[PDB]
């Protein structure tokens, strides 16, 4: 009887399906920084605020990095393979992951720009950190972003929507919809899309990007 | 400025 | 001819042919990648002939003429662990690791040598 | 002519594995003898 | 010997306790006169389960170095694990005599006094631990509450 009961446990159907009344529309996340809320404060780190000067942006860029690294956390941004849609022979993704505001990465090619993040081993991402500069890079500012998820390039699937209006700072996105029990994302394949820029732009930069995961002597 | 719109 | 008699699992004649080769080339040209091969092959035959002292002396000579050789050091460790000279065995194994960090048999050989030394 | 570099014998993995197994049983031989003694 | 010690520590942090002990015994063989290495080996041995041999190595270390704070700390921890609080009491009194300004020593001394049963000694030592350091005071608060 042990075989029969475990089979029910692996695949509960009558217990699981409540009404099967899903709305099936894609949920959209609001990123605006003019409204103060507890949920927004959790995802927006730098704080709600004329347009600051670029050096002020560089200063807040470092303070955002320090605050994100201040908490107990493990950075594995360099523990994965990256393959953007196309280069421009001026700046590879290294200057995007160099944690420097002055340097940045630029793609050049088709309008739906793609950024690939491949992982070697099953890593459980909890917080994804991305930095935007609306006033500094208004021409190449990312306006709409769609984040995918999957275990392979084969099974990439939609996760979340992100609309950009005015965000001149680091953006933190912890994942809770997928798994409420773990409060983290478990995947080996993450890809990002930038289908259109602000004011009908063509290309897109990426100032910063980071990935966050949880975990006498003789010299 | 580039990024010329149609 | 010595190499092929060795490969044919007939060590006794390979040994004498390699001895003749060594004695012909003994007087002249210690260098030039010929005496090195002669001594290495003869030491391999002796280590397969189960006689170890002469193999050790030949391997020491070829080591003197050429130090950067991982295989030489693994063979020295093999011979020293066959005998109870554990200190020389482990020294030659760690050196062999130094010349080539990723050696398959060397890791197990080092583990065995160290456990034997600790139990001794 | 150009002399061909003479072939060099190689210490195989199989014989060294055989020796380490033989050594393992060799040390296993007297460990029970010590307990017996 | 430093790199054998490092190999032993690297094996220890990965859980291969027997391999760590195997490295540490050779590290001893190189330098018989040591204290921290002896303590690490006794820890590896008690990780395996050989408590008596760990005790023997520990007493050898303390005989070699009568003034060794970490060695006495390990003695006290092992005796607390072995339910030998009778001599653990003298280990901790000598240790706190060695280090008077360390709040960790006061915490362990008060905990041992409470376990054996002296309420006044326990409350005095725990109050001293409260006064010295408020960083680890959360455990000290509970230690006072249970004693009271």
């Amino acid at each position: 009887i042990g075989i029969n009961k475990v089979l029910d446990h692996l695949a509960p159907s009558e217990l699981i399906k409540p009404v099967k009344s899903c709305h099936n529309k894609p949920s959209v996340l609001v990123l605006d920084d003019r409204i103060v809320d507890a949920a927004t404060k959790d995802l927006y780190v730098n704080g709600f605020q004329q347009n600051p000067t670029p050096e002020n942006l560089q200063h807040m860029f470092h303070q955002g990095i320090e605050i994100l690294d201040s908490a107990r956390m493990i950075n594995v941004t360099h523990l994965a393979l990256w393959k953007p849609s196309s280069f421009k022979l001026g700046n590879p993704v290294d200057f995007a992951l160099d944690d420097n505001y002055d340097t940045f990465w630029q793609s050049d090619g088709g309008q739906p720009h793609q950024l690939d993040i491949m992982f070697s081993k099953r890593m459980d991402i909890c917080v994804m950190a991305i930095f935007f500069s609306m006033i500094a890079d208004e021409s190449y500012a990312p306006s709409l972003v769609k984040v995918y998820a999957g275990h392979s390039p084969s099974d990439a699937r939609f996760y979340k929507m992100l609309e950009v209006r005015n965000v001149n700072g680091w953006v933190a996105l912890r994942f809770l919809d997928n798994r409420e029990d773990d409060q983290l994302l478990k995947c080996q394949f993450i890809r990002l899309l930038f289908p259109v820029n602000h004011e009908n732009g063509k290309d897109t930069h990426l100032r910063g990007i980071r990935l966050y995961v949880p975990s006498a002597i003789l010299r | 400025l580039s990024d010329i719109t149609n | 001819m010595g190499v092929m008699y060795f490969k044919k699992n007939e060590f006794v004649k390979a040994k004498k042919y390699l001895k003749k080769a060594l004695e012909v080339v003994k007087d002249l040209d210690p260098s030039s990648r010929t005496t090195i091969s002669i001594q290495l092959n003869l030491g391999h035959t002796y280590r397969k002939l189960n006689e170890n002292e002469i193999a050790i002396k030949c391997f020491r000579c070829v080591l003197e003429k050429n130090d950067k050789n991982s295989e030489i050091h693994c063979s020295l460790g093999y011979l020293y662990l066959k005998t109870k000279k554990l200190q020389k065995a482990i020294d030659h194994l760690h050196k062999s690791l130094y010349l080539k960090p990723n050696n398959s048999s060397a890791t197990a050989l080092l583990k065995n040598a160290l456990e034997l030394n600790v139990t001794l | 002519m150009i002399r061909r570099a003479p072939t060099t014998l190689q210490l195989s993995h199989d014989d060294v594995t055989s020796l380490i197994d033989d050594l393992n049983e060799q040390k296993l031989k007297q460990q029970l003898n010590i307990e017996k003694t | 010997y430093n790199a054998y010690y490092g190999l032993g520590t690297s094996a220890m942090k990965l859980g291969q306790y027997e391999e760590a002990l195997l490295y540490f015994e050779k590290a001893r063989s190189i330098n018989p006169v040591n204290v921290v290495l002896i303590c690490c080996c006794g820890g590896s041995l008690e990780k395996l389960g050989y408590k008596e041999k760990a005790l023997q190595y520990y007493e050898l270390a303390c005989h070699l170095q009568p003034t060794s704070s970490l060695s006495k700390y390990k003695m006290g921890q092992l005796l607390y694990s072995m339910t030998r609080y009778n001599v653990a009491l003298q280990t901790f009194e000598e240790l706190v005599k060695l280090v008077p300004d360390d709040a960790t020593a006061h915490y362990l001394l008060g905990q041992t006094y409470r376990i054996v049963g002296r309420k006044k000694d326990a409350i005095k030592e725990l109050t001293v631990a409260m006064n010295l350091d408020p960083k680890g005071n959360q455990v000290i608060i509970d230690e006072l509450q249970k004693c009271h």
